[PDB]
């Protein structure tokens, strides 16, 4: 579902499996908890945006269903989300550095104008340096380095 | 602090920064150094058995080397500053910071 | 200058690697495959039936 | 089966959102997209789905 | 002329302070680095190297280049200025190696803050989403271990607009127009400030009971230490259950603690849990003192 | 279908002029490859003569342009060549005839 | 840390049981003989099997083809004009062409064109 | 069987620790163990589920640190002892040290940063050693002369 | 001795993993004998090592991997602590099972040939040990019954700790760094090192040193920390090769000298054999020793 950029369909259908497991009346209390404390941990695991991760924090804390599980789970699916995030905002970071290399990866003067014109890599340096992605001094380091170099 | 801002903070980004509630210290020993008072200059004399040219009877520097030094700061002399441009392109000298000497 | 060589050593690199690689792969193993050899002659063959089988430009050959 | 199949159609279509950073068609999408849908908190929308929660489909027959 | 080069190359440190450009030095060679310089990355003694640059370049303005020797006779480090044509000048300085591998080791102990490592962290704020806090403490508690107790204030207590964490000064309790942050970061001071030092003096008694023990006894007194201010109350009953007559046990329902809480709620459960372990705990161990 | 029309034109020239194909026949396939792609455009779009198709239509005609005046200057070289080798070949027989 | 290596180390402890076990395998063996023959048997037969069985989208082939024609023609046509120096023709032809063609500051015919490049369908119809 | 298990995520997936205190104090109940040999049992995982998450963050800190600097920051190891893990930890992905050190220089080159380039070059010309004492004229020969390298 | 070396690990026994790891390093003895320049050699170059060794190298690696897949690298250590050096060399460096045999092989005649430089007089530097290997996992004895029986050095709190605590902890690394200089000096004189550098011979240290550590228990918390002395055959003086029998036998002993030398913070024990005595004495940092002492007769303590 969010491959397609729609964050709403993927609450309704995690909140449709929540629920159908919820209501089932052929399983115990204890399994009944089993299943819905290892979908919502393996659901953190599949988000790809800090975006979704907080949208998904928002939804469970609220869940009703979630408000009556004994402490030591909800402490336990406290602590697991907690590490799934900083890392997912590891991953944002380091995506500049892998972008910085695929650009530097070039060895000939016209294909870099032709695949990488310099209006558009100083915009892109710069609207992340002004998001607080990266510090001022590692963007514009990487700035002054490619100006260099392409002369 | 002046070695760490060659980190690149790809960890814990700007973004998720704050100040820890209590105060941090390092666990560093209490030691200085001090120069010595009580330790001799010892210096070698190397111009005893030679010829050479004695200023103001240290600082022991060589002819080609002075003669220079007096040149460029000779704007006092005479019209003589040619001889001495034309000696320095041509020993042992003691004085008893060589800019300021002459 | 050293920026005058980097295209010839960027596609230098690849030669190093495979040389490496191809070595490694021999350490790690035969007789199956020399017969499959054998066996392609028999494309030879095939190929070999082909090859078993084997106004100014006319006058202008016929000058010749 | 097909959920092996589905596992390999995401991870072959991965593949363009990995580069979508740098890519052309990458600004052409998501300006169409933003364009088709005339300070979004994401988490107060998630709270309203949970309210909600498990009484949806009884709410709405 | 390359091998040379690769041969210098490795010895090169570009100190910084002093000036404009720095300064260039090349060190000398050593039998093993870890005896004179304390550690083999010389982007540390770049950085140690500063203060003793600064103070020579002070004290003789006149000298335009250093250099570095190493005498291991009497364990020294000496400085001389330079001059063309491999000529020596006059100036010279002595340094200890005992006070540099001392700064070296200060430099690095700051760098990775006693060995403790990163404190960074981040909480579930209902509503409000994911908001970021900082575990250090100054008693030394692991992370994980810090981290456990917020998570059950947090999972009780909960958050409001109007209310915040309800923390009951002027600047530890939440105002109008106050971010979550902002609040976050009161209720933390609040807590190192007002909990851990009542709590942390209590816990020389419990020494004798395993480790786990111990971690639970830690939630359920900084649990009661944050709703009353006083960790007399539930220290009692602790006692009580571990030496105490234990049919005086079930008169905690009277107490205006329990009270507060609801007749039936989870927060009353958990706490009866923990004393109906600690009397299983006393009947397995009769020779416990 | 424009990119590929505009190379198989000039692509054709070429094997047109090394079968010695008169001009005739070069027009008539100039003509006929012209029509398909002029009936094709009449659904891919209204052909309303508006900036874009007027845009087309010019590509189109330079297109022909082109090829049109590659033809001749082909034939122009192939003459010259074949004139020079059959001067060679007269002036061997000269030769011949004189030593027998 | 010690234990961040755990995984790396379970899997690699099934690496050194299979290398003892071949040992074993080999030296409790002349079968040999016998072993060999279903390989060189089976080779063939697997030999045999394997020769036994052995819009838009149209458009750009046909481009894609017809480019690399197009430069293959280029190609071979350039070399003639190569020798232009020496061949004595292309100075016969450029006879023929200067003569043809009298029936300049190139700068001026740029600019002439220019000022009007955007808009020769427009002005014509 | 418990303790067989070696990431964090599968043990709270398959054996929760409400489940295996409680199966533990049912068989210290029945007397079929002595309380000494369950508490302790009990204390062991509680000890090594906390070093397994702890462990668990500093990976994080080898995987995505830039420099050795922040990466010693993050787990707060010395730099000589990350050094050293990271030479094991890039001699186990490459099966030696050559194909380790290859890697690592290529990833200090890319990434701009000297300090993971010198510990890679260590490696790579560490390995180089070997070449010292073959003896080059006494290698076995092929039939056509060529000789036969190992 | 792989097999028994699992159990012990799989149980959470010391004891069991000692008699096997007796066997493991006892086998290996039979890889010092081969010429491995002489082997024969097949039609392509490659040698042909005998079937007895392959099956000998690929069970070592097992058992190593296994030693430290439970987190155990004191056991792990003192497995290193009996083999010859080329093998010790070829396992640490991590590379396929099916090149270990070549690996060891050229290790061997590159040793033969005088290619190690020797090593200095003083032990290096980069040897001892210090917090950050602690932090590393050093001193982790894996699974185990009671809390102050995982740590090598015997300490009970892992959760909550004292300064008291980490006085003790700072005290028994000295000492540990001054038995394994003491070993090391032992061991350059006699001219016997192997051919090692770096983590390697630390880790040969760390593991010859690890085998004659008991932990006392009585006197107070944490009990007490004693390495014993080496001696020709144990069953002479101590009267037992197990460890678990002299560590309930030296608690009267260490109690009563503690408490008549309360001021003593550490202590340590010496054998004389010209009057079949045992020694107790107090130490201090720096290597240095105090001024009190105690002696007992063997007869007694056997």
């Amino acid at each position: 579902a969010q491959q397609s950029g729609d964050t709403e369909q993927a609450l309704q259908n995690v909140n449709s499996f929540i629920s159908s497991v919820t209501h089932d009346d052929s399983i115990t209390a204890e399994n009944k908890i089993k299943y819905t404390s290892q979908f919502v941990v393996n659901a953190f695991a599949n988000a790809n945006s800090t975006g979704d991760m907080q949208a998904l924090t928002g939804y469970v804390q609220s869940l009703s269903e979630f408000k009556n599980m004994p402490t030591d789970v909800q402490t336990q699916i406290m602590g697991s989300a907690q590490q799934y995030y900083q890392q997912r905002a590891s991953d944002e970071s380091v995506q500049l550095y892998e972008y910085n290399s695929r650009v530097n990866s070039v060895t000939d003067y016209k294909t870099l104008n032709e695949a990488y014109p310099m209006a558009q890599y100083i915009g892109t340096v710069m609207q992340a340096v002004q998001q607080k992605k990266l510090s001022p001094g590692t963007g514009y380091g990487m700035v002054d380095a490619e100006s260099q170099r392409r002369l | 602090v002046n070695a760490a801002e060659d980190a690149a903070g790809t960890v814990v980004p700007p973004k998720d920064v704050t100040v820890p509630p209590v105060r941090e210290v390092p666990e560093v020993q209490p030691i200085k150094t001090v120069a010595d008072e009580d330790y001799p200059k010892i210096d070698i004399d190397t111009y005893s058995n030679k010829e050479h040219i004695e200023v103001g009877r240290s600082l022991k520097t060589t002819v080609q080397n002075a003669v220079l030094a007096v040149t460029a700061l000779g704007d006092d002399l005479p019209e003589v500053r040619a001889l001495g441009r034309a000696l320095g392109a041509s020993r042992a000298e003691i004085f008893n910071t060589l800019s300021d000497h002459v | 200058m050293i920026w005058m060589f980097a295209a010839a050593a960027a596609q230098m690199i690849q030669g190093g690697l495979q040389y490496a690689q191809d070595a490694k792969n021999q350490r790690r193993q035969k007789a199956d495959q020399k017969y499959n050899e054998a066996v392609r002659s028999a494309s030879a063959r095939q190929i070999t039936e082909i090859n078993t089988q084997r106004s100014v430009e006319q006058n202008l050959q016929e000058v010749g | 089966v097909q959920l092996a199949a589905a596992e390999g159609n995401l991870m072959q279509n991965a593949e363009l959102t990995e580069l979508s950073l740098d890519s052309s068609v990458m600004n052409t999408v998501d300006q169409a997209r933003n364009s088709i849908r005339e300070g979004t908190d994401w988490a107060a929308t998630g709270s309203a789905v949970g309210q909600i929660g498990t009484s949806m489909v009884a709410n709405k027959l | 002329k390359s091998w040379l080069m690769g041969k210098v190359a490795s010895r090169t440190v570009r100190v910084k302070d002093g000036t404009d450009n720095g300064a260039l030095l090349v060190l000398p060679e050593v039998g093993d680095k870890q005896k004179v310089f304390g550690s083999t990355d010389n982007g540390i003694i770049e950085s140690a190297l500063t203060e003793s640059v600064t103070n020579f370049k002070k004290q003789y303005p006149q000298a335009t280049t250093v250099q570095m020797d190493y005498d291991p006779l009497t364990q020294e480090l000496i400085f001389q200025g330079v001059n063309a044509e491999n000529q020596l000048g006059t100036t010279r300085a002595s340094i200890p190696a005992a006070d540099f591998r001392n700064t070296v080791r200060g430099v690095q102990n700051t760098l990775t803050q006693n060995g403790s490592g990163t404190t960074q962290g981040n909480l579930n704020v209902p509503g409000a989403g994911f908001v970021s806090f900082n575990a250090g403490n100054s008693f030394g508690i692991q992370k994980n271990v810090v981290m456990g107790a917020v998570n059950q204030l947090v999972s009780y207590e909960g958050y409001t607009p109007s209310k915040g964490f309800s923390v009951l000064e002027d600047k530890y309790v939440k105002q109008a127009t106050d971010t979550p942050q902002v609040a976050a970061d009161k209720f933390n001071m609040y807590l190192n400030d007002k909990v851990y030092p009542l709590v942390m003096p209590k816990m020389e008694q419990y020494k004798n009971l395993p480790g786990y023990i111990q971690n639970n006894i830690y939630n359920a007194l900084v649990e009661t230490t944050y709703h009353s201010g006083n960790s007399d109350v539930f220290d009692k009953y602790i006692q009580t259950a571990l030496y105490g007559n234990v049919q005086e046990i079930p008169t905690f329902k009277d107490t205006p603690l329990f009270k507060d809480a609801g007749a039936g709620s989870r927060r009353n459960v958990d706490r009866y849990q923990l004393l109906g372990s600690l009397v299983t705990y006393r009947t397995n161990n009769p020779n416990l003192s | 279908a424009l990119a590929s029309f505009q190379l198989g034109l000039q692509n054709t020239a070429q094997q047109y002029v090394n079968s010695g194909k008169t001009p005739e026949e070069f027009n008539v396939h100039v003509q006929q490859q012209t029509n398909q792609l002029l009936q094709e455009a009449g659904a891919q779009g209204l052909n309303l003569n508006d900036k874009d198709w007027q845009a087309w239509l010019g590509s189109v005609e330079h297109s022909r342009n082109t090829a049109n005046a590659s033809y001749q200057d082909l034939n122009l070289k192939r003459a010259a060549v074949l004139q020079e080798q059959s001067w060679g070949a007269r002036g061997n027989a000269a030769i011949a005839d004189f030593v027998t | 840390m010690i234990w961040m290596f755990a995984a790396a180390a379970a899997q690699m402890i099934q690496g050194g049981l299979q290398y003892a076990q071949d040992a074993k395998n080999q030296r409790r063996q002349a079968d040999q003989k016998y072993n060999e023959a279903v390989r060189s048997a089976s080779a063939r037969q697997i030999t045999e099997i394997n020769t036994q069985r052995s819009s838009v989208e149209q458009n750009l082939q046909e481009v894609g083809v017809q480019l690399a024609a197009a430069e293959g023609n280029l190609m071979q046509n350039a070399e003639l004009t190569e020798l232009s120096l020496d061949s004595s023709v292309m100075n016969t032809v450029d006879q023929a062409r200067n003569s043809i063609r009298e029936l300049t500051d190139w700068a001026a015919t740029g600019s002439a064109v220019g000022q009007i490049g955007t808009s020769m369908v427009a002005n014509k119809l | 069987r418990v303790n067989s298990v070696t990431d964090y995520k599968t043990l709270n997936e398959a054996y929760p620790m409400a489940q295996y205190i409680g199966t533990v104090m049912q068989a210290v109940q029945q007397k079929k163990l002595s309380p000494g040999t369950g508490y302790g049992m009990v204390d062991a995982e509680s000890q090594r589920r906390l070093k397994m998450q702890k462990a668990e963050q500093g990976q994080l800190a080898y995987t995505n640190g830039v420099t050795i600097s922040d990466i010693a920051a993050g787990t707060g190891e010395s730099l000589d002892k990350v050094k050293g893990e990271l030479t094991k930890m890039y001699a186990t992905i490459g099966q030696g040290y050559s194909g380790g050190g290859l890697q690592l220089m290529q990833r200090g080159l890319k990434s701009g940063a000297q300090d993971i380039t010198g510990v890679g070059i260590e490696m790579m010309q560490q390995d180089a050693q070997s070449l010292s004492g073959i003896d080059w004229r006494n290698l076995k020969t092929d039939a056509d002369g060529k000789p036969l390298y190992p | 001795g792989l097999q028994l070396m699992q159990r012990g690990l799989k149980s959470g026994a010391q004891d069991i993993t000692g008699v096997g790891i007796e066997m493991m390093q006892q086998d290996a003895q039979s890889l010092s004998g081969i010429d491995w320049r002489n082997l024969k050699t097949d039609a392509d170059g490659k040698p042909l090592y005998p079937a007895a060794v392959v099956g000998s190298l690929g069970n070592l690696q097992a058992a190593y991997q296994s030693a430290l897949a439970a987190g155990n690298q004191v056991q792990a250590n003192q497995l290193l602590s009996g083999l010859p050096d080329p093998v010790v060399y070829g396992i640490r460096q991590n590379v396929d099972a099916r090149d270990l045999a070549d690996v060891v092989g050229k290790r061997a005649q590159d040793i033969a040939s005088g290619k190690v430089l020797a090593l200095p007089a003083n032990m290096p530097a980069d040897v001892s040990i210090t917090q950050a290997d602690v932090t590393a996992g050093i001193f982790d004895l894996g699974l185990g019954k009671d809390a102050r029986n995982r740590n090598m050095l015997g300490i009970q709190s892992w959760v909550f700790t004292s300064d008291a605590d980490e006085k003790a902890a700072q005290a028994r690394v000295s000492q540990v760094n001054s038995a394994m200089n003491n070993e090391y000096v032992y061991n350059q004189q006699r001219g016997s090192l192997p051919a090692l550098v770096g983590d390697d011979l630390k880790s040969w240290l760390m593991g010859k040193v690890a085998s004659r550590t008991v932990r006392v228990k009585d006197g107070t918390d944490n009990g007490a920390l004693l390495v014993l002395p080496e001696v020709g055959d144990k069953q002479k003086v101590f009267g037992s090769t197990d460890n678990g029998i002299i560590e309930s036998a030296l608690t009267e002993s260490v109690t009563n000298f503690k408490k008549q030398y309360p001021q003593a913070t550490t202590v340590q024990m010496d054998y004389d054999p010209l009057t079949q005595e045992l020694i107790f004495q107090g130490v201090n940092a720096e290597n240095q020793l105090g001024t009190t002492r105690a002696s007992i007769p063997a007869a007694d303590f056997r």
